């Protein structure tokens, strides 16, 4: 449940606020992800500011962006990475029974700073 | 025609593909254009990249807004200095916005 994540976020020294908190989930190796609604400089609105017409084009609501973004980097499997090769995560995922591939960065907290679309 | 997008994200390269077949980030060293203004636009990067908070992004910025304000002003110019390098085959649209 949500309310146990956020009782292990809690004791793990995570300082958050409810209703804040977006999208909070584990990874496949126990990490505590989670995605905040942010602003410019980091969470959903910086991706939603940055690369939020991706999403328009692949007939992505903007509401679904913390679900879709969030099961990327819990479920998805990284099949390369962003920058000079070392670089931010791709996951590749599924979203309504297509592939996509969504590179994710996440501190080493958990929170989720930003994402992107690849083709 | 190709459209580019010069904008900065954490752990990416500044360039940006804009339709569905090419999204993602873009190497410099992918487009017709001088060593100098690919050294540039990773520099400015690689500025972005050092605002990142790791153990507490929601804590990410600048130093100082005239810091930040710099940070903008680099980028209008790089994005002005890309659009000429890569002439009229190329639309070069700048993300102001940090």
């Amino acid at each position: 449940t949500t309310k146990s994540l956020f009782k292990e976020m809690t004791i793990q020294g995570i300082k958050f606020t409810p209703e804040n908190v977006v999208g909070a989930a584990k990874d496949n190796s126990g990490k505590i992800i989670f995605l905040e609604k942010g602003n410019s400089k980091s969470g959903l609105q910086h991706i939603v500011e940055e690369h939020g017409d991706q999403f328009a084009q692949i007939g992505v609501s903007e509401a679904r962006i913390p679900d879709v973004v969030m099961k990327a980097v819990t479920d998805g499997k990284i099949v390369g990475y962003q920058g000079a090769g070392a670089g931010r995560p791709i996951y590749e995922t599924m979203i309504d029974g297509k592939k996509y591939n969504i590179a994710v960065t996440v501190g080493s907290n958990g929170y989720v700073v930003g994402a992107n679309l690849r083709g | 025609m190709k459209e580019i997008k010069l904008m900065a994200d954490y752990h990416c390269y500044p360039l940006w593909g804009t339709t569905p077949d090419d999204f993602g980030d873009i190497s410099p060293d992918e487009l017709p254009i001088s060593l100098g203004l690919k050294n540039s636009l990773e520099a400015w990067a690689k500025r972005y990249d050092a605002i990142l908070n790791t153990d507490d992004p929601a804590l990410s910025g600048f130093k100082s807004v005239e810091e930040e304000k710099l940070f903008i002003d680099d980028g209008y110019k790089l994005a002005e200095l890309l659009q000429e390098e890569l002439g009229s085959a190329y639309k070069v649209i700048y993300h102001a916005d940090y």
